[PDB]
RNA sequence: UCGCCUCCUAAAAGGUAACGGAGGCGCCCAAAGGUCCCCUCAGGCGGGACGGAAAUCCGCCGGAGAGCGCAAGGGUAGAAG
RNA sequence: CGCGGGGUGGAGCAGCCCGGUAGCUCGUCGGGCUCAUAACCCGAAGGUCGUCGGUUCAAAUCCGGCCCCCGCAACCA
RNA sequence: GGCGACACACGUGCUACAAUGCCCACUACAAAGCGAUGCCACCCGGCAACGGGGAGCUAAUCGCAAAAAGGUGGGCCCAGUUCGGAUUGGGGUCUGCAACCCGACCCCAUGAAGCCGGAAUCGCUAGUAAUCGCGGAUCAGCCAUGCCGCGGUGAAUACG
């Protein structure tokens, strides 16, 4: 959920980027 | 079976090392090793006398002897305990069957103990016997892990004809007893 | 079958059942799976004792785990206390180590509440 | 944390490097708690400041990566009852 | 030994991270042991793998170059 | 308070009083009975997972201080346990 | 002196009889409702059982001493 | 140095307790605002935060930008779990004279309480309530889950 910084949902919610939400498009 | 690899290891290369070290006028004076007594104390099964015969079934399997049951000496209030009831299993094994058990213990069991930086070397009892105890029973090869209902450990008494600790240590060291030094 | 310490996982998945070991999970799991070249979607129930020994022997050997790990985190903390340092006092007194706020909910590290009068 | 870094105030870094090659070492009071400690600090006795006074802290080798203020606590507690 | 009431205790073979322990002479022949320490992984035949003590060691090392 | 048992008083046989000093009984057990065979305590020190002053186990020391259904006495392991 | 009853959370009272388990009302503490307090509701804490000895495996409970309490009695003189 | 204290007590909130759900992949559809002391495409290094390089824009003219839910496919199979991510260990990144007290962020490990919450009690009548993301002011950086706004999808129910 939005509080797991180790997932896509977490990272988005926290606004950040990393291995679990890498920046690409 | 009268062969049993550890028995041998004792005769060829443990005895001579001992004669070389302490030095001995007599063949008999050099330490022999009699009686490994294994004993499960279980208050666990007290009001349940059923759980017990499972534990004795377990002990048989690893020992090759059925244990006999020990029963409460006097009556104690604070943990249940009518002076009747079974407290636990105790098996005496000597002479071969002893050996075949200690082998398995040295080369399989203790190796399987979580952590294990080695057998404590203060447990020698001062007249030269040694004791130790195990928390779980599944560290043995004959235990399949799906046959554990509940963990029960035990107490092991290594008795030896060695008059002192020092000699007793040496004997057991040379047999391959891993010690925490 | 059993990897470091005893720690038998079973059934389920394999790459999942690896989390159930102390010291390992998510990443470290999906890692040792292709570095022993084993299918992660397979279930620890069934697989060659071959892919079982490759698997145990890798993990147990690469990094430290339940027995020695716990004792290593243990020893770090001991060092932090008794050196006299501030992270050490907050271990001594059972209170939160990294900033935050004790005027209100520290509960996870304070215990259940112990109420008093007004 | 820093790295291209390892910040230490020159105040005491002076008097410490000084107390190495002098041949003599004694009690030194800094207000610098922001600084980091060691290696040539070890064996020295520094008095750090908590805002109130200068507290003596004996320096040993596992105190290493730590700032000085870690050994000089600012608050006073002793509980409630 | 009283005849009845007893595990057989017949010669066996047995396994590990090592080869076989021919010794055996156990109940229930053909057993598979997870790992031993003797056979020299994991403590005896001291491997000292994975080895510890690094944490006093480290804090001094990357430290004063920076 | 009134019958019964144990101890002391009771003066080294028995016996011996007092509204002299202290306690117990009015049951119990089909095994707590008969016999044959076996076994030997309590305590202390040392060792031993959960086990702690004490559960169970192992070592040494321990002539009886334990046990003998219950009071006390006498007896008792060369057994009465 | 004599016979009978008693002593248990802060208060008052059960449990003792028949060994193992300490309960009831009130108070106290924390929350609630109310502008607020009381009432009311939802949660909690709190006694080693006068004391010293003994019996038993185990004592608030059975037994003895001592200490306080209440009651009865103290007549022919 | 403290305003950041911690036996405790209250208010407003964020995240949940899962299968109308979680994870991964692929694939769509917004609005309003900000930025040439800044916003930073694209290439390279790094698992990553980020760091090198480096073009365009005084900006309907380049940038922040990926909207998210949704859609498709695959996995998890009811388990304190691929739920949930509090705590703690180690390793780093950036701002800043400086992150011990007191920073935010990335990675490895750790994985707590929690299985719809006593008495009680709040909001909402339609593009609303729920739910999903986005921008801005303050600002070095940031404890923002706050606040002021923007649109995506989009109920129920009013006898009285
Ligand atoms: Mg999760
Ligand atoms: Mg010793
Ligand atoms: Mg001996
Ligand atoms: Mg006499
Ligand atoms: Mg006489
Ligand atoms: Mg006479
Ligand atoms: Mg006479
Ligand atoms: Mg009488
Ligand atoms: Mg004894
Ligand atoms: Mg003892
Ligand atoms: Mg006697
Ligand atoms: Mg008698
Ligand atoms: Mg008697
Ligand atoms: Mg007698
Ligand atoms: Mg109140
Ligand atoms: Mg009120
Ligand atoms: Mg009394
Ligand atoms: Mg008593
Ligand atoms: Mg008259
Ligand atoms: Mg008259
Ligand atoms: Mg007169
Ligand atoms: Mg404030
Ligand atoms: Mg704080
Ligand atoms: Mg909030
Ligand atoms: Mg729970
Ligand atoms: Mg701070
Ligand atoms: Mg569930
Ligand atoms: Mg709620
Ligand atoms: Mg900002
Ligand atoms: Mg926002």
């Amino acid at each position: 959920g939005k509080g797991d910084r180790r997932t896509r949902r977490g990272k988005i919610w926290r606004g950040t980027y990393g291995k679990y939400r890498p920046r690409k498009k | 079976p009268l062969d049993v690899a550890l028995k041998r290891k004792y005769y060829e290369e443990v005895r001579p090392e001992l004669i070389r070290r302490f030095g001995y006028q007599n063949v008999w004076e050099v330490p022999r090793l009699e009686k490994v007594v294994i004993n499960q104390g279980l208050g666990e099964a007290k009001e349940d006398a059923r759980i017990l015969e499972k534990a004795a079934q377990e002990l048989a399997l690893i020992t090759g002897q059925k244990p006999a049951v020990t029963r409460a000496k006097k009556s104690i209030s604070n943990f249940k305990l009518r002076k009747g009831m079974p407290i636990g299993l105790r098996v005496t094994l000597r002479r071969d069957r002893m050996w075949i058990f200690l082998e398995k213990l040295l080369n399989v069991a203790l190796p399987r103990i979580r952590d294990f930086r080695g057998l404590n070397p203060n447990s020698f009892d001062g007249r030269g016997n040694y004791n130790l105890g195990l928390r779980e029973q599944l560290i043995f090869p004959e235990i399949t892990y799906d046959m554990v209902d509940a963990l029960r450990g035990m107490d092991i008494a290594v008795v030896t004809t060695a008059e002192t600790d020092e000699e007793a240590r040496a004997l057991l060291e040379l047999l391959g007893f891993p010690f925490r030094k | 079958a059993r990897i470091a310490g005893v720690e038998i996982p079973r059934n389920k998945r394999v790459d999942v059942a690896l989390t159930y070991i102390y010291g390992i999970g998510k990443a470290r799991a999906k890692e040792a799976l292709e570095k022993t070249g084993i299918n992660p979607a397979t279930r620890v129930k069934d697989l060659t004792e071959a892919e079982v020994v490759r698997l145990r022997e890798y993990v147990e050997n690469t990094w430290k785990l339940e027995g020695e790990l716990r004792a290593e985190v243990a020893a770090n903390i001991k060092r932090l206390m008794d050196i006299g340092c501030y992270r050490g006092l907050r271990h001594r007194r059972g209170l939160p180590v990294r900033g935050q706020r004790t005027r209100t909910n520290a509960r996870t590290r304070k215990g259940p509440r112990k109420t008093v009068a007004a | 944390s820093l790295k291209k870094g390892v910040f230490v105030d020159d105040h005491l870094l002076e008097k410490v490097l000084e107390l190495n090659a002098k041949g003599e070492k004694r009690l030194i009071k800094t207000w610098s708690r922001r600084s980091t400690i060691v290696p040539e600090m070890v064996g020295h006795t520094i008095a750090v400041y908590n805002g109130k006074q200068h507290v003596p802290v004996y320096i040993t080798e596992n105190m290493v990566g730590h700032k000085l203020g870690e050994f000089a606590p600012t608050r006073t507690y002793r509980g409630h009852g | 030994m009283k005849e009845g009431i007893h595990p057989k205790l017949v010669p066996a073979r047995i396994i590990c991270g090592c080869g076989n322990v021919i010794e055996t002479y156990s109940t229930k022949p053909e057993i598979y042991v997870e790992v031993c320490s003797k056979c020299h992984p994991f403590y005896t035949g001291q491997q000292r793998f994975v080895d510890t003590e690094g944490r006093v060691e480290r804090f001094q090392r990357r430290y004063g170059d920076s």
